[PDB]
């Protein structure tokens, strides 16, 4: 959890907000996986969060449905999953990683066995899209006592007493999201969160990154404008993924065009 | 935190994203202040007698026991209207959605029969209702897709996964994610998250209640069993509860084998899976050794589904209920058998049940036994599927 204070206090310090791209694991296969993540690092990604291909995706859009299918295509499997997060932090040693995990992929083979795993292979934090914080305990729990953030979701209609909650078990980064729905670049948010980012703010909560909807740099501007510490897409990503599949050379030259200027948007 | 338990034991419980939390907290509001709501009550009680034609009769079958110790009653939900039990608990559920002041109903199906039922409550009552089916049942059980259609229903075929019942679970969960200020996802079984599991049991629990009060009269005492297919896990709750404080009562759920147990090509989780976490629920899952859910497979798109509601885990991992599972060939010659000897068409979910009830008999005939099954449909929507299979061998 250590490397997101230490990433969040290097950005206060430049006045900058934080861009963190999603890919897929494994999508399109392993090797091109960990080019594209190359790219997406070398091209100024300030971390990345990465998910773990799940049968049943139920937070994802079509988008995101199909970067897990493709993945899937190629063989990949949470076991491959890990084996490439321990080579990308081997080549980076910095980077904040979260993973974007479903519940049953982390209860499988026991909880606490999951965040082991993940501290073993250096990951910083764990989403899991259909755990509520009514469900989280024994998933933050185990989370903490391997030194791996638990990442919460702050939603549009959150109460005071969530805000409170979040604030106070999360670590790492709050997820403040763009909208209701699923994944998608085509659905783009509707209702400012300045309200949700102050209070959040009030209570201590870990730095707030918007995701949901973000798919071009007006909108990681905004974001940070509005007081969040920074933002994340996937969907506008994994579209460049898909466009590209017959020109893996052009894929990487569009990656990295696109989280340049994502990147670009976030700084002051 | 919530009004209600979500777990029964180690099963259930609300996974879900968090946007979806407000929508299940004021769906369980909502259910409490309906429970103690005498105009509830009454409408739905009027719903239920003279729109749908509750009470439903009790059936004693009378030639497919003979030779045999085994007396056996078909519970008919087969005769409500829309020709399944499902339109029970859709017609509480949507008098719910009107009570929220929700304008628009999301509804799964995989035989169809939960989207005719949440068709013609949507019709009746004002709501404008959309309906997830995988494409493969779409096909296999057409006549209620034509049903859905002319009542007014949009019907949104599912063509990813297994394009199954599964995927249209998955395909309603995400539409109700991004509607549900204005939408109602009234999802057709008791599974899913708290409060489904609760709320699809308390409309459907008086299918139990009316057998009860049928076999007393008839035959003067409880039966010996009552038996039910278990898909998601509605009409057997709702045939159960009633008889779960009745110690001698056993309570006998059928599960589906497909094309037997040992292929992998079935939809039999409470026996053959394993506990995880889907579609908002702690349940036994047909899932890889990794933890990715698996398909499912069943002769009958009702019962095609890789998991069960919490409260039947629960039931079994206590000893109060047990299950079983018949096979896909089991089920057709059942169904067979009650049409040509007792004149009814039942749905081939319903078969399940029959086939195992059947199979008790046969084993054992000089067994004194008194059986109820829980006819949960009629089978209109399989006569085209299962006459091509028939024709197929030549009978
Ligand atoms: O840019 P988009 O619209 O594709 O957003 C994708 C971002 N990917 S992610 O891993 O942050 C992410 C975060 C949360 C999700 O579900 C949850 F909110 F319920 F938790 C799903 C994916
Ligand atoms: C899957 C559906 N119904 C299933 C079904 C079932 C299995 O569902 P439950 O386990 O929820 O009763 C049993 N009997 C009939 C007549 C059914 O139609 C559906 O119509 O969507
Ligand atoms: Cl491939
Ligand atoms: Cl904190
Ligand atoms: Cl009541
Ligand atoms: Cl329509
Ligand atoms: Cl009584
Ligand atoms: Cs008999
Ligand atoms: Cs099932």
């Amino acid at each position: 959890m250590e490397r997101y204070e230490n990433l969040f206090a290097q950005l206060n310090d430049r006045r900058e907000g934080a861009f963190v791209p999603f890919v897929t694991l494994g999508d399109p296969g392993i090797e091109q996986s960990l080019k594209i993540i190359d790219t997406l690092i070398d091209a100024g990604a300030d971390a990345l969060e990465l998910g773990v291909p799940f049968s049943d995706p139920l937070a994802d859009g079509p988008t995101i449905q199909n970067a897990n299918l493709r993945a899937f295509a190629a063989g990949v499997t949470p076991a491959q999953c890990f084996e490439m997060l321990a080579l990308i932090r081997e080549k980076h040693p910095t980077i904040p990683i979260g993973l974007l995990m479903y519940a049953n992929l982390v209860f499988n083979n026991g909880i606490d066995a999951f965040y082991a795993r993940c501290e073993q292979v250096g990951v910083d934090s764990v989403l899991v899209a259909d755990v509520p914080v009514e469900e989280s305990a024994p998933f933050r729990q185990a989370a903490l006592r391997h030194n791996i953030a638990p990442i919460f979701i702050c939603p549009p209609n959150a109460d005071d007493d969530l805000l409170r909650q979040v604030a106070s078990y999360g670590r790492g980064y709050t997820y403040l999201l763009s909208r209701s729905g699923v994944t998608g670049a085509e659905n783009r948010g509707a209702l400012p969160l300045h309200h949700l980012i102050e209070k959040l703010k009030e209570y201590h909560a870990a730095p707030a990154l918007q995701g949901f909807g973000i798919s071009s740099p007006e909108q990681v501007s905004a974001a940070v404008r509005a007081g969040a510490a920074g933002a994340i897409s996937g969907s506008a990503i994994v579209k460049i993924i898909e466009k590209n599949l017959a020109s893996p050379k052009q894929m990487l030259a569009e990656l990295r065009s696109f989280v340049s200027a994502m990147k670009a948007a976030s700084r002051a | 935190t919530t009004l209600l338990n979500p777990y029964f034991g180690e099963f259930g419980g609300m996974y879900v994203p968090q946007i979806l939390m407000p929508a299940l907290n004021q769906l369980e509001e909502a259910f409490v202040s309906a429970q103690k709501d005498p105009e509830f009550q009454a409408q739905f009680a009027d719903l239920l007698k003279n729109y749908a034609g509750r009470p439903t009769a009790l059936t004693k079958c009378q030639n497919i026991t003979a030779g045999t110790r085994t007396t056996l009653y078909l519970k008919r939900e087969d005769l409500l209207h829309g020709g399944a039990h499902k339109t029970n608990q859709v017609l509480g559920q949507a008098l719910l959605a009107k009570r929220m002041g929700k304008s628009e109903i999301i509804a799964e199906t995989g035989a169809g029969a939960h989207g005719v039922a949440s068709a013609l409550a949507s019709a009746l009552l004002g709501l404008k209702c959309r309906i997830y089916m995988g494409a493969k049942d779409v096909e296999r059980q057409s006549p209620n897709v034509f049903r859905m259609r002319l009542m007014g229903a949009e019907v949104i075929p599912v063509h990813s996964g297994s394009a199954t019942l599964k995927d249209a679970c998955n395909e309603a969960l995400r539409d109700w994610s991004g509607s549900y200020e204005t939408a109602h996802y009234m999802l057709g079984t008791a599974a899913g998250p708290h409060p489904y599991p609760t709320i699809v049991r308390e409309f459907q629990r008086m299918i139990g209640e009316e057998t009860k009060a049928q076999i007393l009269d008839k035959e003067g005492r409880l039966p010996d069993a009552v038996i039910a297919c278990v898909g998601g896990g509605s009409n057997a709750i709702g045939m159960f509860a009633d008889f779960i404080n009745d110690t001698s009562v056993g309570l006998i759920g059928v599960e589906p084998g497909g094309h037997g147990i040992e292929t992998g090509e079935h939809g039999a989780p409470l026996k053959h899976g394993r506990v995880g976490i889907y579609f908002g629920m702690k349940a036994p899952m047909m899932q890889t050794a990794d933890g990715q859910i698996e398909e499912s497979y069943s002769i009958s798109a009702g019962l095609d589904f890789p998991s069960v509601g919490p409260q039947h885990a629960y039931l079994n991992s206590i000893g109060r209920a047990d299950y079983v599972s018949i096979t896909d060939d089991e089920a057709l010659e059942a169904f067979k058998t009650l049409c040509r000897h007792e004149g009814i068409i039942p749905a081939l979910e319903s078969s399940h049940a029959l086939a195992h009830a059947l199979k008790m008999m046969r084993e054992q005939p000089e067994k004194e036994q008194l059986l109820v099954v829980n006819l949960s449909g009629r089978g209109d929507k399989d006569i085209f599927t299962v006459h091509d299979i028939l024709k197929a061998r030549g009978e």
